[PDB]
């Protein structure tokens, strides 16, 4: 491990974590697994590099006995976190830093790759049906706009999306699952479709065609 | 497959209402608006009543999206975006005319697409003869006074597009011209093979 | 060596000897020289040393974990 | 063989050890994770561009930024020096003197998302060949190795050379200017020349081109300044008829740059012999289809250098150029002051000034040397390149968001009187970003420079780039 000093003291943490709940006696085990779930879905949530997630994560589905348990915790954790970000963004009018856009972006769409029904029942449930879908689209094109329409022009920062494709791929995807579990907001989806398909950029619209037929 | 299968039936009435909003937009920023109901036109299959409903329904659309009845026809000379737009839906209702059901071994002549059939049976009510014979009276005066790109198929060839990727919409003309003279032998021909539909009239 | 009876003692010593290196990792004065980022000093080595200590703790229990 | 005594050694559970280390480190390990990949690199940027908009700063004089590597010998390149040999000759010759004009010899066809690494070069024999530069910005060694350019291809131009631009948005397109003619070369992959094109400016007697400029983030449109007029012209419909003809009431034209506004629509600044600033948003009211358009509006700058005397700002001006990266209109005057200002993009008013105070590395030059040809090394942010109105002399200027590193750029010997300037980012065989300089002096002699990555790379760092 060549990385920092700091983020190998939490990988030995974490590997020692698994040699409690691994070797120790089964009560220990039950008192300190309200703790030791809490931490690392907390330390799941907060950026960092990907090893630390993947033994976390690895952690926590040794801790439960039930995959769906484990995997419906950590849906719930992330996507509340994301639900409380976008929710602050959106209220208080600031531009969203395309970095937490794309983190945000590649996690709802795992999460819609592996349970789409989950997804839907979190971020639907109530904390108009949806909301989320507009305001997430909305995201999308106020960043849009943002971005410069000549990359000649953008000054040494870029404002607004670089990887247009993968990010309304996602998007699209992201419709697409909710389309399949819930049907009442289908109403508002073919519009938001039908504004990404008659966008000037031929790299979003055909885009999210190809999507379309990729998907459906 | 069924709850995809009701996603797209929705969808596709969806997109029926926001059909006519195109009427402004553009040919060459249009096509993808289509090319997605030809793959939302698929698994089409006509039996289920529902599914027949959304059909004629959507047929309907088009045919009065085109408005074959305003014989209004001096204008589809000229290069306009509504013109364009025309162009494309005419040539959507071609590609389903040219999709064919590939039957099984049956000798039954009777197996044919069942989008087509019903794409040539409202054609043939709404009377697209005669707009082609008054585009063709329009247009015989023009050709007398004339003597990385995206993926563009199935709607023009890739070939197409790399010779002409200025403007895929340049030969307006001659596309219209090529749609409207191939339009008749396909609902002439598709009518021939079909013995319950009486065959069009024509006169000299 | 043999069958891992070391293990039976090391692991023991490793037991108080990251606990005694947590009696130096938690003082005021090493945190906030944790806090200032400077790799000289007996800190950054001493967290090194924890590091490695359990890193032993993890090349025996992911043994015992797979000797089921 | 223990596993039963080593968990009755091991009832005693670390984990509530391992939380009570890991809660209270976690002060630092949150902040180094977040730390931790390009996390915060645009925030980063962002407040670094706004400091360097807020907070004043102060001009040092520096070498470690420029490091020359390699120098190419006497004679590498033939008739280099310009004769002026010609009718226009004395014209050219008076304006130099007077520097009115400068001569631009060279330049680069290049683009950030294109291959091309074409090196143009001007004869006075009227001809421009085009060469490789891969061997030479493959080569980062030190030593005395032989140069070896490959000839690319050459090109006779049929008026005499004073003035090279290639195109920044797309590097096939290649501007040639003289004292009364315009060229448009559009070059194949190989350096040949595929297209020729000549532009027809219509000059009145007693005008002479200053320079083409391509207006920034646009391809086809072209930009002619002239001692008296500029007119504006898209390659893609018109060589003929301008879509923009602009004129000044009063003195005579210096300098011209451009920016764009909040909305996008471009401004043009233009900086007269008289010392006044000039702005103009174009547009349809402003087009050449209503007729050429007088410009009017005077920038306000009050500075106790900046006094207005006989009519003239500092005795005039030299040279405008405002960065586009940096969102801020560098200018210069007669008397050898530099400013840079931050500029409000809705109401075109300064919001802050900065001055550039040069001085040299001996005591005995108190006022600073005119700045003029201003240049932007392209991908390589805050790097800026100028040459002296008076004594010719290359200047590397890093606009610090805090501070304003200058660099005189000497060649020993000093017999070779550096003409003129390029900079160019590219790739190395260890696939590393290097920025590399090429001076081209009287005598033909090439001198090869590079960028201190420690000291020329502060924007280039991953904590202030996206991934």
């Amino acid at each position: 491990t060549s990385g920092t000093v700091l983020e190998r003291l939490v990988v030995s943490s974490l590997e020692a974590l698994e040699s409690c709940f691994a070797v120790g006696p089964i009560i220990e085990k039950e008192r300190n697994k309200n703790a030791a779930q809490e931490l690392a879905t907390l330390l799941l949530s907060l950026p960092a590099p990907a090893s630390v997630q993947q033994q976390s994560k690895s952690l926590l589905a040794s801790l439960h006995t039930s995959r769906s348990a484990y995997h419906s915790h950590k849906d719930q954790a992330l996507l509340s976190k994301a639900v409380q970000c976008l929710n602050t963004s959106s209220k208080e009018g600031k531009d969203l830093d395309p970095e937490v856009f794309q983190r945000l972006v590649i996690t709802a769409r795992s999460i819609a790759i592996m349970r789409p029904n989950n997804l839907v029942h979190f971020t639907e449930s109530k904390l108009d049906c949806c909301s989320f879908i507009t305001q997430l689209v909305n995201h999308f094109w106020k960043l849009h706009a943002s971005k410069p329409k000549n990359a000649f022009l953008a000054p040494a920062c870029l404002p607004g999306l670089t990887h247009i494709e993968a990010t309304v791929n996602a998007l699209v995807d992201i419709i697409h699952g909710y389309c399949t579990c819930e049907l009442d907001c289908i109403n508002t989806a073919s519009k938001i479709y039908m504004q990404m398909l008659l966008c000037p950029d031929p790299a979003v619209s055909f885009s999210c065609k190809q999507a379309l037929i990729r998907v459906l | 497959s069924n709850r995809l299968h009701m996603v797209r039936l929705m969808l596709l009435e969806r997109l029926l209402q926001t059909l006519p909003q195109l009427r402004n937009v553009g040919g060459v920023r249009a096509i993808p608006y289509m090319q997605v109901i030809l793959m939302l036109t698929t698994d089409l299959d006509g039996e289920d009543e529902k599914d027949k409903g959304a059909l004629d329904n959507l047929l309907s659309q088009l045919i009065a999206e085109l408005g074959m009845d305003k014989k209004d026809v001096s204008k589809k000379n000229e290069r306009s975006a509504l013109n364009e737009v025309h162009l494309v839906v005419m040539r959507l209702l071609s590609v389903f005319m040219s999709r064919t059901k590939s039957g099984s071994k049956s000798s039954i002549c009777e197996s044919s697409s069942l989008i087509s059939s019903a794409t040539a049976a409202a054609l043939l009510s709404s009377g697209a003869v005669d707009y082609c014979l008054h585009v063709l009276k329009s247009l015989l005066e023009y050709w007398k006074s004339q003597q990385s790109p995206p993926d563009m198929s199935p709607f023009f060839l890739r070939q197409y597009v790399k010779g002409h990727a200025a403007d895929v919409f340049e030969a307006y003309t001659q596309l219209l011209t090529e749609m409207v003279l191939r339009l008749p032998y396909q609902i002439k021909k598709i009518t021939d093979t079909n013995s319950r539909i009486p065959p069009p009239v024509f006169d000299h | 060596a043999g069958q891992g009876a070391g293990h039976l003692q090391l692991h023991n010593a490793a037991v108080d000897w990251l606990s005694r290196c947590k009696k130096y990792l938690s003082q005021k004065n090493v945190v906030e020289k944790l806090n200032a980022n400077v790799m000289h000093g007996k800190h950054v080595m001493i967290l090194e040393c924890t590091c490695h200590i359990m890193s032993y703790l993890a090349d025996v229990t992911n043994a015992l974990s797979q000797s089921n | 063989g223990c596993r039963e005594e080593l968990q009755n050694q091991a009832n005693f559970s670390f984990a509530p050890l391992v939380l009570d280390m890991l809660n209270f480190l976690m002060d630092a390990i949150q902040t180094n994770f977040q730390q931790a990949s390009a996390v915060g690199s645009s925030s980063r940027a962002q407040q670094a561009l706004s400091e360097l908009h807020t907070v004043e700063k102060a001009v040092e004089m520096t070498d470690q930024l420029m490091v020359p590597t390699l120098g190419s010998q006497e004679g590498a390149f033939e008739n280099v020096r310009m004769n002026y040999s010609g009718d226009q000759g004395q014209t050219i010759r008076q304006l130099i003197s007077a520097h009115v004009l400068r001569r631009v010899a060279m330049c680069v066809l290049s683009s950030p998302h294109g291959r091309r690494q074409h090196l143009a070069v001007s004869h006075e024999k009227g001809k421009i060949t085009v060469l490789q530069l891969s061997a030479l910005l493959k080569q980062a060694d030190s030593s005395k190795r032989k140069l070896t350019l490959t000839r690319l291809a050459s090109a006779p131009v049929p008026f005499t050379v004073l003035s090279l631009t290639g195109n920044p948005c797309k590097e096939d397109y290649l501007a040639v200017c003289g004292l009364k003619d315009c060229h448009v070369l559009t070059f194949s992959s190989s350096g040949s020349v595929s297209d020729h094109l000549v532009l027809h400016p219509q000059l009145a007697t007693g005008n002479f081109i200053i320079k083409a400029v391509w207006l920034p983030g646009s391809q086809t449109e072209l930009a002619i300044v002239t001692a008296d007029f500029v007119k504006i012209y898209d390659l893609c419909v018109d060589a003929l008829s301008p879509t923009f003809y602009f004129l000044l009431p009063s003195s005579k034209i210096r300098d011209v740059t451009f920016l764009f506004n909040e909305e996008g629509k471009n401004i043009i600044v233009i900086m007269s012999s008289a010392g006044y600033i000039y702005t103009q948003l174009m547009e349809e009211a402003s087009s050449a289809q209503q007729g050429p358009f007088y410009v009017t509006n005077v920038l306000e700058i009050n500075h106790e250098d900046l006094k207005d005397s006989n009519s003239q700002v500092a005795g005039g001006g030299v040279s405008v150029y405002y960065s586009h990266v940096l969102q801020m209109l560098f200018f210069s005057y007669c008397q050898g002051k530099s400013f840079a200002a931050t500029i409000s993009r809705t109401t075109l008013e300064v919001l802050q000034l900065f001055p550039i105070n040069i001085k040299s590395s001996n005591g005995g030059s108190k006022t600073s040397p005119a700045l003029c040809q201003w240049s932007e090394v392209m991908n390589h942010p805050g790097l800026v390149c100028c040459v002296q109105q008076t004594t010719g002399v290359p200047l590397v200027v890093m606009v610090k968001p805090d501070t304003f590193l200058i660099q005189e750029i000497k060649t020993l010997p000093a017999k070779a009187k550096i003409q003129d300037m390029v900079a160019i980012r590219h790739t190395a065989c260890n696939e590393q970003q290097r920025t590399t300089m090429i001076l081209l002096c009287e005598d033909g002699s090439l001198r090869i420079y590079m960028a201190n990555v420690e000291n020329t790379s502060y924007w280039l760092q991953p904590s202030l780039q996206p991934s």
